[PDB]
């Protein structure tokens, strides 16, 4: 829960990009469960690399950060 | 002198009031009379601390007859292990549909808002002729083949350099992966087989380099080079198994081999020799460090060996 | 917390290498889903061995297939989970019974052997 | 730690103490007597024989019982018959020897069958447990019928997975799939102890033959030795890694031996203080089932069966695979040996009783 | 030699009054030596001789497990099939035999 707290803003769009992350991992059965996400984190945290890829995320999932960014 | 000692054996041998091929049956009687003597109670260590003591009808205060304990049942630390959640055929589809899907409007969007990029037409020999975007297709017609070719190339090469560097860090990964993996082991499958005899050393290679690629802590013991030894092996489920499938499976132990010395070259007739699977368990704690294969010049000494892990008890002489 | 007449309900590591095979046997067609599938199987003698849920309620629905593999001598574990077990033979709905089936020629026959034993050292 | 009372049970304590101890001292003295008059060769001798007697022991006689497979065979006192309960929930009863059918008794467990104990008291009022959570007495008889049922005993809410009985005969053990395993009165029939002891269940229970000490192997691979008089313990669970499946003393308070899922039977409780494994063993390649040990009557030996398709025999000093004895086809879930001789009857996932002579 | 084993287990069922000790003597033939799925066969046939049938069937099942293309196993089978305690999964069970 205090993870979450701090980086992670536990929407939809985080989760997916949370997902996404461990793919890129190298992932093959779904990654892992998540009960509130901090499962999740905790597994991913052996990779160690969790900010930046929902900053990607968001200009992928959607393109509105790209089209903000433009304007 | 030699010569007394060889006939004492051959004595002891013909019929040995303790021999330890098998370890010695019979009870000393001086330790159990000491025991019975600090026990003091005629029953034992259990029953001594009640003493010879009688309340009302034969009861004991120093341990109480009234109360019935409920001591605290330890809960042993289960790893979580994080259960592999695996999707429906269809879930896959709908995820690659829709990050694709979102790729797609991406480039879209950062090839139109953008024009970060500009799409080019995919020419082949098949399109060669019927692409005219790209000029020189009638005008330079050798050219024009030149150029499409060599796309279609370009197009495959980077293809196979993409696959070569996906392989390049992927071995990176693995290198480090392995480093970093020193998980906490929590239950070891173990295996031991004890042989006749193992002069070859074909045999005694692939039990090394294999041991050694699977991690399987355990050792090779075995009295006399010649003689008679035993194989002990410990580690992962999977290791412990394909392990067992080289002793057994792969292996030919009653196979005729060469051995090589500087005096002449040796032929083995080994029919006799054979290998059997003794135990294939669990073990609570395995104490053995790495893989040490040793000879040991008798038996003795190879049962000390093993005791060296708290653990005579895996050889079982026959 | 899990049903007692769910028995005998696997361990966690030895759950998850069943769901693996059942993954498998579902991607060879080797696996049959759900509790007719299941008994039919048992009846055939196809049935290498049967994987059931505990937290299916009513369990009772569940407790003649145990029946079965006894008189069949065929392993048979619970899992925990219906959904997950579900998700393994790849259906978004709760599963609570499955058969792992025979196949020599499977790649998987090892794997599926493998379980068969745990499944019976767990049995007593 | 957390401790309340029972009357009932303290009028038992006083009587189990004084049992156990007048008992205890009797076998003392006759230890005593023994290793006074031993000599190294005669000894020696005819352990030796006895242990090439039980490597040549060969399957004598299968019969087929039950439909489902046979988790109990239990030799009486007297050891002219066996009863042998399958898990369908019938203990049918069979003349050892010639191993043919007495009765059947379908209609007594719903559940599996347990364990099954003869009263020690030779008059034949054997007990056995179920996954119905019950354990019931039946009062044999040769002419009559085959079996009558006295006395069922509803304490236990799990599944149970092995009862005996106390070598008095007037308590009954019973160690079961829920926490605790109980101790009963054989006469009025209710309980008096239940020991909180365990993470998982109490899959085994087994008194000292002295009638003191009782070892509860669990399913944590926590096998705790209970003295019931003071409701306290002198535990080792560091022995096993699984289960602990079975667990039965060497009649000679010496030993308690601990058979497990792990395969590995561990050996303890000896006059040694630091309480360590004069050995373990290496008993089957899959789980252990059962261990016996036969010096009531005769001398001491290990015999075990285990899910590997192998009952197989340790002579109890040394502590080492004397010989196998190949003889079910498949899984062997139960084994009792002839209290006099050399004679094993034993059962199975084969679903046929089967002897060894 | 299997055959000699069946004879054996013949004479003490047959010729003296005593089940027990063939099926026994089969038994220890069969550990003797696992390869061979005759022994099996042998066993399943003086089951069914005998009045038990689910044993028989049980001993199929195993032996099928064990060796599966082995046709005197499923013949046995449809002998069992036959008797007539199902009459049912009887085609199912031909066909399966038939493709194994």
């Amino acid at each position: 829960a205090k993870s979450t707290e701090n980086e992670i803003p536990n929407l939809i769009e985080k989760m997916v990009a949370k997902g996404l992350n461990d793919l890129v991992e190298q992932y093959k059965f779904r990654e892992t469960t998540h009960s509130k996400r901090e499962l999740d984190s905790g597994d991913d945290q052996p990779q160690s690399s969790e900010a930046k890829r929902t900053k990607f995320s968001n200009p992928a999932i959607p393109p509105v950060i790209d089209l903000e960014k433009i304007k | 002198l030699l010569d007394l000692s060889k006939f004492k054996i051959y004595y002891d041998n013909n019929h040995g009031y303790e021999w330890w091929d098998t370890a010695y049956l019979d009870e000393k009687g001086e330790l159990m009379e000491k025991y019975d003597m600090n026990g003091t109670s005629p029953a034992e260590e259990k029953l001594a601390e009640d003493i010879d003591e009688v309340d009302d009808d034969d009861d004991d205060e120093h341990p109480s007859i009234r109360y019935v304990a409920h001591p605290l049942p330890e809960k042993i630390n289960e790893a979580k292990v994080s259960i592999k959640a695996y999707l429906t055929q269809h879930e896959r589809k709908r995820l690659r549909r829709n990050r694709r899907k979102m790729a797609r409007e991406a480039r879209e969007i950062k090839i139109k808002l953008g024009l970060l990029p500009k799409p080019e037409p995919k020419v082949k020999l098949s399109n060669m002729m019927s692409v005219f975007e790209n000029d020189q297709n009638i005008t330079d017609p050798t050219a024009w083949e030149k150029v499409v070719k060599d796309q279609v190339d370009l197009r495959k090469r980077k293809h196979l350099e993409e696959n070569e560097r996906r392989h390049e860090d992927a071995i990176k990964r693995r290198k480090e992966a392995v480093n970093m993996n020193v998980e906490k082991p929590t239950v070891y499958h173990c295996k031991v087989f004890q042989f006749k005899n193992l002069q070859n050393p074909k045999i005694r290679f692939k039990l090394k380099m294999n041991s050694k690629e699977l991690s399987l802590k355990g050792l090779c013991l075995r009295i006399r080079d010649d003689g008679p030894g035993i194989i002990i092996v410990v580690g992962n489920e999977k290791s412990c198994k394909f392990y067992e499938n080289l002793v057994m499976k792969r292996i030919k132990w009653n196979e005729d081999f060469e051995l090589h010395t500087n005096t002449g070259d040796i032929k083995m007739d080994m029919h006799n020799n054979s290998i059997s699977k003794t135990w294939e368990g669990y073990l609570q704690d395995c104490k053995f460090k790495g893989w040490f294969m040793k000879v040991c010049n008798d038996q003795d000494s190879l049962l000390r060996t093993l005791g060296q892990f708290d653990s005579e008890h895996f050889y079982s002489p026959v | 917390a899990p049903n007692p007449k769910a028995f005998p309900l696997a361990d966690a590591a030895l759950t998850q290498q069943i769901l693996d095979v059942v993954q498998q046997a579902a991607n060879l067609r080797q696996l049959k889903k759900g509790a007719n599938e299941a008994t039919k199987t048992l009846n055939r003698g196809i049935s290498e061995f049967i994987i059931m849920a505990a937290d299916c309620e009513p369990i009772e629905i569940l407790l003649h297939l145990p029946l079965l593999c006894e008189d069949k001598n065929v392993p048979y574990v619970f899992v925990p989970s219906r959904v997950a077990l579900g998700r393994a033979c790849g259906v978004s709905r709760p599963v609570i019974a499955a058969s792992i089936t025979t196949n020599d020629a499977s790649a998987i026959k090892t794997q599926i052997y493998a379980v068969k034993d745990k499944i019976e050292t767990l049995l007593i | 730690f957390f401790t309340p009372a029972t009357s009932e049970l303290i009028f038992a304590r006083r009587f189990l103490i004084n049992y156990s101890l007048e008992r205890s001292r009797k076998r003392l003295q006759k230890e005593m007597e023994r290793h006074q008059k031993f000599n190294t060769r005669q000894e020696l001798l005819s352990r030796r024989t006895e242990l090439q007697r039980m490597a040549n022991l060969e399957l004598a006689g299968s019969q087929l019982v039950s439909t489902k497979p046979i988790s109990a065979v239990s030799l009486s006192t007297d050891d002219m018959v066996v009863a042998t309960g399958s898990w369908a929930g019938d203990l049918q009863v069979l003349n050892s020897q010639t191993l043919q059918p007495l009765t059947q008794k379908l209609d007594s467990h719903v559940g599996k069958i347990g364990a099954i104990d003869w009263h020690p008291d030779s008059n034949n009022q054997m007990i056995s447990c179920a996954e119905d959570g019950l354990i019931k007495n039946f009062q044999y008889s040769n002419e009559e019928g085959g079996l009558r049922l006295l006395g069922d005993l509803v304490g236990h809410e799990r599944r149970i997975s092995d009862v005996k009985y106390h070598p008095s005969g007037k308590f009954i053990g019973s160690a079961s799939h829920d926490m605790t395993w109980r101790l009963w009165d054989a006469s009025t029939h209710q309980e008096l102890l239940l020991q909180e002891g365990h993470d998982k269940g109490v899959f085994s229970l087994s008194f000292q033959c002295d009638g003191s000490l009782v070892c509860s192997g669990g399913m944590d691979s926590l096998s705790m030795l209970w003295d019931i008089r003071s409701g306290s313990k002198v535990m080792t669970l560091a022995g096993h890694s699984k289960p602990i499946y079975t667990v039965a003393w060497s009649p000679n308070g010496y030993q308690v031996a601990t058979g497990g899922g792990d395969g590995i039977i561990n050996v303890w409780d000896i006059r040694k203080r630091d309480e360590g494994q004069l050995n373990q063993i290496l008993a089957h390649r899959n789980i252990v089932t059962q261990v016996r040990f036969s010096k009531e009557d005769g001398g001491k030996k290990l015999v075990s069966c285990g899910y590997d398709n192998l009952i197989n025999v340790y002579s109890s000093d040394t502590w080492l695979k004397m010989g196998s004895l190949a003889g079910h086809t498949d899984k062997i879930i139960s084994l009792d040996i002839s209290n006099n001789s050399h004679f094993l009857v034993s059962g199975g996932w084969d679903r046929s009783i089967k002897l060894w002579n | 030699c299997p055959l000699l084993w069946v004879s054996l287990s013949k004479i003490d069922e047959i010729d003296l009054k005593n089940p027990v000790r063939a099926r026994s003597i089969l038994d220890r033939g069969l550990l003797k030596n696992p390869d061979d799925v005759l022994f099996y066969i042998a066993k399943i046939q003086m089951e069914i001789r005998l009045g038990n049938l689910d044993q028989a069937e049980l001993l199929v099942t195993q032996a099928l497990q064990k060796f599966p293309s082995n046709a005197l196993l499923w013949v046995e089978q449809i002998k069992l099939f036959k008797h007539g305690n199902k009459s049912s999964l009887k085609k199912t069970i031909f066909q399966d035999a038939l493709r194994r």
